[PDB]
């Protein structure tokens, strides 16, 4: 149970990964589409924050 | 009137100042509503120009 607990956490855990690796590109994206949406004026800098 | 009786006019000669405070009037309320266009088509413009950026 030991064994299989780290086995089936490490492949959690890569998985973990690749969920909050995508979550960092989605949050870049949506930093950077408010970088370039206050840039422009869309967005305030609140919203950039 | 705005001319000598009798003479020689060019064309496109004021001949009689008409009253214009019915249609001074009128010219400002569409060059009133011109600048109710054009403050709006000001902004749906910068709008776009925030969006193609």
């Amino acid at each position: 149970q030991t064994v299989r607990s780290s086995f089936n956490n490490i492949n959690a855990s890569i998985s973990s990964i690749n969920a909050y690796k995508q979550a960092v590109v989605s949050a870049q994206s949506s930093l950077d589409a408010m970088e370039a949406g206050y840039s422009v004026g869309t967005r305030t800098i609140v919203d950039v924050l | 009137r705005n001319f000598k009786e009798g003479s020689d006019i060019e064309a496109g000669v004021s001949l009689y100042q008409i009253d214009p405070a019915t249609y001074q009037a009128t010219y400002d309320s569409a060059k009133g509503d011109l600048a109710k266009a054009q403050a709006a088509a000001n902004i749906a413009q910068l709008t776009v120009n925030r969006y193609q950026k």
